């Protein structure tokens, strides 16, 4: 039927979904949209099942041609002011996409990650019960290169296009994060220095960790070795250096770094919107104790 | 027996500290049986075991849920019970670090193989890379340090030993851990009705070829 | 004539050239394409004299409509995979577009900056003799908004295209740069900790300066004022925070901060490369005293 | 006499080093009257000279050029000839640290701006921002030392001293000056056929309002 080709990437555009939980048995993590929230909106203004594909396209810069027949998307995340034609559409509303014509996404000024959905989604062959690629373990459908023609799956042309709640805006300079304290905060001489510092996130940051650079975290014991241990996305590992690592949603899962705190669930997308050169200054949820 | 500590990790996640990988696999067993409302993963680790739930909704009913769970001393085993194991592993025993290991346990590369192959190996847990079992509860005479400086390239099919741990590495990559032989059994793959070969809680015998 | 409409900009799109030379008797700074390198290649491609403006865009996703008639195009610096009505072309060379057709810059993943050349050049109004914006004093073209029409400057029909030598990639993390050391390395407690650390840029960084963060510089005398100074782009400032700061084109004429050194003329365009985040490595050109 | 201290300022400039700003006009002639090859700009300060170069090429030759250059007058001028002012600039002297400045010259506020009114300044160069001279050869009395810490904002055609200099804002900016008052004049103006309302070598006669 209708397929997308790639005409350009940007920087890195994945197929991404929900994931594929509950594979740790197996050493396979979840991965999945690195913005939840985004994805899920992209996927629900074309009507889409929850479960559908979308294109997770870091810092905009994506292209893609329609063909064989007409298409509903939509495009939320980072607004990179998307064009049809030329013709601008709109971050965060569905767009009809015409046979022949080009999809293209800008670049954002704020924020990282865009979300392209199409209505039947990026029907490309799911592994392990999900068509998210995951960056560490190499996993799921590649990461997309010009000249790859995706499919779009089987949908109704027919849809309500529902009322939807307004979205709130990506922060442009400094990212505040809640954390929970723990499990492995008792490690450092002073774990207060992770709330009282500015945090720099690094280029090197990616879907397995955002890397955070400042006031070095001090082990007590810096030659203690933690046995390793499940992780999550949202944990803040310690290595020896100092520097945090927050993890993922390609984190591996287990690692054997001391976890210091673990962002809460309602700070986790914001993770997936933070750029490098940006600050990042984080909180205990509650305060810790012996 | 009850539980010790009970980490909150985040706010929807709880870590559950053991003394010993016997303990994880069977608290896991525990927990697996016990089907908790939101739990969407179990991770079982060398000393913990990682409950993730659904949201935070579930955290403080699980934390509840978990105080009236009871884990039977005889489900906490170190050897196979009726020495049965779930599988066999061929290995060739041509590892490059095989006579550093000989040099390093007192032993001749000969009593390092009967060692490897004489006494079944459990599955504690998974990391490193899709289909990486960290195998515990092997001969203990084994105990050997990982490698000074880690090897760019261990081939696919390594079978290692680190610490307290043996495994077997199922793809190319680098890798700091004592390389005793190899084998050709897959230990990954995604098109496999099960992809992973070993799974945590398994019994493992290897055999020289 | 022949116009480019602007549809889409990026982060910052802004109408550069060589800058405003010799003006420091009236306070205002030189300005220009903060990679000078590659802003005179794409004129070069052209073959444009390396006066003509040129279109400086940041992080890509800038797009323009020709209007009037055909044009002649080249994209330099930050590969960002040009493309025409979405058909790609290719970074480093001249290409040919027809009137109506839609001239679109995706997004880099290496490099910051790119430039977009015309044949004939960006023929805006210029401003105390230069065609460049700066965006300290706001002197210049304003910066380019969705709906500006760009009018592109007269030229006679020279073919062949000249081939050019090739371009060397740019740093993907980490930036080594040549100082020369001084002329007040002698204010800063060690100042040969700034050829051992690994300096980060923050979003923060613009063309008036990089700022740099990491262990701190800290001075022989804190409380010491140094009277303002020339200042060049390239010059390494030291605030009293003792966070580097690399003075870009837009940096003021004069300044108030002790300068530790000031990068190489081989690598200051290097400098319009750095993206927030990236690492950036100093180096002495040679031995200090 | 000849050159003090000529540092290497990158691969493309020297700057040159001066006990006093007399010394730094002097040498500013000096060079520009030389009309040296490869000189893209001098830049003079309040204590050096800026020597701007086309390319690291004419780093060297220029250092050697500059060695064999001697200080063309030696006898100089701190008086407007014909007792003609080029420009006089109206004041409201509201300053912030109008009072501050009295106590610090050990004058009162009135006397400030008497002193500030009384003798004509002479624009030595430009700097900080487009408009922005750095006035000399005023009363020696308002000698007061720069703030603390700089302002966040000062406003545009803010009447301020700093050391032996006397300076209008040309726009709302941050500044470490003594602020003692404003004006209404425009220093800078794009539009206009002289920019810089303020060009070095004039002779500027301030005006209080009221
Ligand atoms: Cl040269």
């Amino acid at each position: 039927g209708t397929t997308l080709e790639v005409l350009r990437t940007g920087p890195l555009a994945l197929v991404e979904d929900l994931g594929r939980p509950g594979l740790a048995h197996m050493g396979v993590t979840r991965s999945g949209a690195a913005d939840r929230r985004s994805h899920t909106l992209a996927n629900r203004l074309v009507a889409n099942p929850g479960e559908s594909a979308t294109i997770e396209v870091t810092f905009g810069g994506f292209s893609a041609r329609v063909c064989g027949g007409d298409v509903a998307i939509a495009v939320t995340g980072a607004d990179t002011d998307p064009a049809v034609n030329g013709i601008p559409f709109g971050t965060n509303s569905i767009h009809h996409v015409h046979d022949g014509q080009v999809i293209s996404l800008g670049a954002p000024h704020s924020g990282l990650r865009s979300y392209l959905a199409v209505r039947g989604g990026i029907d490309v062959t799911p592994v392990l019960g999900s068509r998210s690629y995951d960056v560490m373990s190499a996993i799921g459908p590649s990461p997309l290169r010009p000249g790859d023609v995706l499919p779009v799956g089987e949908h109704t042309d027919e849809f309500p296009e529902l009322d939807q709640a307004p979205v709130a805006a990506i922060a442009e300079d400094v990212v505040e994060l809640q954390v929970v304290p723990g499990p492995r905060d008792d490690w450092f001489v002073d774990p207060d220095i992770l709330v009282r510092t500015n945090w720099l996130v690094t280029n090197r940051s990616d879907r397995v960790g955002m890397r955070l650079v400042g006031m070095p975290l001090e082990y007590r014991n810096p030659d203690r070795q933690l046995p390793s241990e499940g992780a999550t996305r949202g944990a803040i590992q310690v290595p020896p250096n100092g520097f945090p690592v927050i993890l993922g949603p390609d984190h591996p899962v287990t690692g054997g770094y001391p976890v210091i705190g673990v962002v809460t669930e309602e700070d986790i997308d914001k993770l997936g919107q933070v750029r490098p050169g940006q600050t990042v200054r984080l909180h205990w949820a509650y305060p810790r104790r012996p | 027996s009850t539980l010790g500590t009970v980490h909150n990790y985040g706010d929807q996640a709880l870590l559950l500290e053991f003394d010993s990988t016997a303990e994880v696999l069977a608290w896991t067993e525990t927990l697996r049986e016990a089907e908790l409302l939101g739990v969407v993963d179990i991770v079982p680790a060398a000393r913990t075991v990682l409950v993730k739930l659904a949201g935070p909704r579930y955290q403080a009913p699980t934390r509840q849920r978990l105080g009236k769970l009871r884990v039977r001393p005889e489900a906490i085993t170190h050897q196979p019970p009726g020495d049965r194991v779930d599988v066999t592993i061929d290995v060739v025993y041509d590892g490059a670090d095989l006579h550093e290991v000989a040099s390093l346990t007192g032993m001749t590369p000969a009593q390092v193989i009967a060692a490897h192959t004489g006494t079944p190996w459990r599955v504690g847990f998974c990391g490193f890379a899709p289909g990486f079992a960290y195998l515990v509860d092997g001969d203990a005479r084994l105990q050997v340090p990982r490698r000074a400086e880690p090897r760019t390239s261990v081939p696919a099919g390594a079978v290692a030993l680190a610490g307290e741990f043996s495994g077997v590495y199922p793809r190319q990559s680098p890798g700091g851990w004592q390389l005793i032989g190899h084998t050709d059994a897959v230990m990954f793959d995604v098109n496999r009705d099960k992809p992973a070969l070993l799974t945590p809680g398994m019994w493992v015998q290897f055999r020289a070829v």
